[PDB]
């Protein structure tokens, strides 16, 4: 990841990297 | 919200994550 200014499509892209990829990527057992 | 955190000035993964709620 990069800490920077983010807006519009760049902000939607960041939300995919932090949260959206983790929506379909695997989650192991606790 | 998230635009007032990241568009105006620098935000980071560990805090921008919080807005996916």
């Amino acid at each position: 990841f990069v800490n920077q200014h983010l807006c519009g499509s760049h902000l939607v892209e960041a939300l995919y990297l932090v949260c959206g990829e983790r929506g379909h990527f695997y989650t192991p057992k606790t | 919200g998230i635009v007032e955190q990241c568009c105006t000035s620098i935000c980071s993964l560990y805090q921008l994550e919080n807005y996916c709620n």
